[PDB]
Order: structure tokens, then sequence, then C-alpha cells
């Protein structure tokens, strides 16, 4: 499992929109069934859902409205198919204050 | 590189530099039956934060660290050179490759 | 017959050239060193 | 070449999109057209050497057919977008797209009669 | 004077911080293997 988030800083009140690539061990789309639960950094999940990637092409776009009331920090997406709970994907993104900056410095 | 081949360019040669409300077209150059995915992000969100950012490179990096083999190649017999490879070879005769009952490869 | 060219590559902006053939007393042409030769032309942008 | 700008201002300012309309819906309707049809025009209008006569009468008709075209955007993103709920702001996303397509392919066609 | 009035101009309002997030087909025959799609997107503002 890919997974893949539009931007990878959201503030809050705002709306997360990701995707959930589903492929087999030869990299071909393949229709099973996933779970995604979404924890801050308490590791403390806060929404679980469940999806089926058949008749998808193995593309599950989905979508959460961050709370206004929450905690900073590295947030994390994760994972895994319905047959095999032990091996886990995941990826970070960070809900912080931020406005988006004029330029870019490289050192 | 890729199974495929996926490019993104634009429809217009050269012309002048964009204007914000003017439309553009992209040109996408990929397999028959393909379906793609679009994301448009600015760029600073990236100067912002720039970690867990999609590419071919890490999804290779990811299926290669999955692998069966334990060593690039030769072994201490041909028990070991087909288990380093990866693989079972058993004959009616007995000479068999040694029993592998763990997950990881060692060390 | 001789042909002076004149080019204009403002992406939009129309000109408003005015050409000139100077006296020459080798060869012999409507210019003259009492009265010139002036044409007063417009040019379309991006067009000669 | 500011004589035609003021001219064809002049014939922008008549334009007229009633106000018992939604504002978001102004806004879109009114930044579309100004991106669209008031610079790119205004452009080609400001390198005229003064000499050089305008032609008002297919400016009236660029005015015409956009009254027709904010009519027909309307009518889409308050009956048509049926697949969402109406007077929906996505609504007026989904029908965004198709409304600056034609209106750019109004001015596309309209570009040649600037000129007597 | 040549000024374009207050009530004429009218402000950039869509600043997305990503957009474009669409799912498309390619359904265009193809050539040389290689199929290719022309799609028009108008810019934000």
């Amino acid at each position: 499992l890919f997974i893949q988030t539009d931007k990878t800083i959201y503030t809050p009140g705002s709306t997360v929109l990701y995707r959930i690539f589903t492929v087999n061990h030869k990299l071909l789309p393949v229709g099973r069934t996933v779970m995604v639960n979404i924890e801050n950094p308490e590791g403390i999940p806060v929404k679980q859902d469940s999806l089926s990637s058949q008749n998808q092409l193995g593309v599950l776009p989905l979508s959460w409205d961050i709370p206004e009331l929450v905690n900073m920090g590295q947030w994390k997406i994760r994972a895994y198919y319905e047959n095999s709970p032990q091996q886990v994907f995941s990826t970070e993104f960070e809900v912080k204050e931020y406005v988006l900056p004029s330029f870019e410095v490289i050192v | 590189s890729c199974v495929g081949s996926l490019v993104v360019k634009s429809g217009q040669s050269e012309d002048r530099q964009p204007v914000p409300g003017q439309q553009m077209t992209l040109k996408i150059e990929g397999d028959h039956g393909a379906r793609v995915v679009l994301v448009a992000v600015d760029k600073g969100v990236f100067v912002l934060n720039k970690k867990n950012k999609l590419t071919q490179s890490k999804i290779w990096d990811v299926v290669e660290k999955a692998d069966i083999g334990c060593t690039p190649g030769s072994g201490k017999d041909y028990a070991g050179v087909f288990s380093d490879a990866g693989l079972t070879f058993t004959s009616s005769s007995g000479q068999q490759t040694a029993q592998r009952a763990e997950l990881q490869c060692p060390q | 017959e001789i042909r002076a060219v004149l080019y204009n590559y403002r992406q939009n902006q129309e000109l408003k050239v005015r050409v000139e053939l100077l006296h020459n007393p080798a060869f012999c042409s409507l210019a003259t060193t009492k009265r010139r030769h002036q044409q007063t032309v417009t040019i379309p942008p991006k067009s000669s | 070449a500011n004589n035609h700008i003021r001219t064809v201002l002049k014939l922008f300012r008549t334009i007229d999109l009633d106000d018992s309309k939604k504002s978001f819906y102004l806004t879109a309707a009114k930044y579309g057209i100004q991106t669209q049809l008031r610079e790119p025009i205004i452009r080609i209008v400001g390198g005229y050497l003064p000499s050089t006569k305008l032609s008002e009468a297919c400016v009236k008709n660029m005015i015409s057919e956009v009254y027709e075209i904010e009519g027909d955007f309307y009518s889409k993103f308050s009956y048509a977008c049926e697949d969402h709920a109406p007077y929906s702001v996505e609504c007026l996303e989904d029908a965004r797209d198709d409304y600056l397509t034609q209106l750019v392919e109004l001015f596309k066609e309209t570009k040649k009669c600037l000129r007597e | 004077e040549d000024i374009i009035a207050e009530e004429n101009i009218v402000s950039r309002s869509e600043f997305p911080e990503s957009w474009l997030w669409n799912v498309e087909d390619l359904k265009e025959p193809p050539k040389n293997g290689i199929s290719t799609k022309l799609m028009n997107i108008f810019l934000k503002d």
C-alpha cells in the first residue's frame, strides 16, 4: 500500500485528501479490502474506515476534515490489508500553524 | 525506471509565461488503458516541509527491501547458493537445501 | 528596383516608421539635395 | 492608443449582472469575464496608433454574447448540476471550467473585429 | 484620468494550497504503444 497525500503540511480546520494505492507483489492492481486509521501523535486512532478496491483499479480516494481543536505534531496514517494485519504501511503528515513563505532558501 | 512510461508536459510549445486566470493544456503520454491521478501543489508547502514525498525511487526501494535473497551471489555450496538466492531444491535422491524458519534474513 | 523591407517584432504594438532614401551623387532617383524622399508607413505588429 | 482604451472600458462598464443573484457567483462571473475579455483586448487595443479606428459593433456583439454566456452558466449552476446539491459552491466550481472555456472561445472568435 | 475605476477591479480570491484532485483514464487510440491525452486546466489565482 502506497499512501499518497496531496500536501505535506495542513493547518487545523483544513481538509486532508489522500489516496491508498493497492498493488500485489508484481506491482499490479488487485481488489482487496483495506483498513485505514488516522492517529494523532499520542497514537490514539481517530477515524476508522474500511474500503474495497474491487472495480476501482486499485486507487481509493478518501478525505478527512481535521478537527479545529487538535494537537500539533507529526500525525500518522496507518493502512493494512484485512487478511494480514501484521504488515502496516504508514505515511506522516504534519499539522502546524503556518502561512506560505514567499521564497525558498537553499544552503 | 518504471515498467511503463508516464510523462507530463505542456501543450503550448513555448509562448510566454502563464498568467493567473489563463488556461493551459497538459499533455499526458501514458500507456493505453492506464488511469492517471493528478495533483497540483504549490511550492511553498515544499519549502516548509519536503519530507514524505512520493517518487519512483521510494517504490523501488520498498520493493527491493522485501526480497527473499540474502547475498549478491555464491555461497558455501549448492544448498547455500540456493538458500541465498531464495529458493528450495529437493531431489528424490536426497540433495535438499537447509530449512528456513525465519522471515527476516540473519544480520 | 530596390526593396526596403521593414520588420516590426513588438507583440502588440503598431508602429509608425518614416523611411527615407538619402541622396547619392552616383545613382539617380527621386532624392535630391533640395527635396527628400519620405514614405511614412504603418507596420502592424509582428508583420513585415 | 488611449482613446480606444477608454472607449472599450466604457463598453465593459455598461455590462450588468443583476444583484439578486448570490455574491460568490457574481464575483466568479465578473472575475472570469475580466480576466478573459478585459485584459487581452485591453492589451490588443493599447497597441493601435491613434489614427486607427475601432469597431464598437463587434464590441456590442461581445456584450450580447457574454450576457447569454452568463445566463447559461447560471442555469447550469442552479438547475443542471443535479449530481450535487443545488446552489452548492462545488457546483459553481464544476460549472466554472466550461464557463471560462466558452468565454475564451468567444474572445478568440471576436479578436478579428477590433480593426475596421 | 487614465485609471481603472475601483468597482471595475475584481480581486483574486481562490488561493488553494493544492488543487487539481482529478483522476482520468487514457481511452484514446494508441500510437507506438504510447497514448496522448490533451486536457484543459484553468490556472488558479
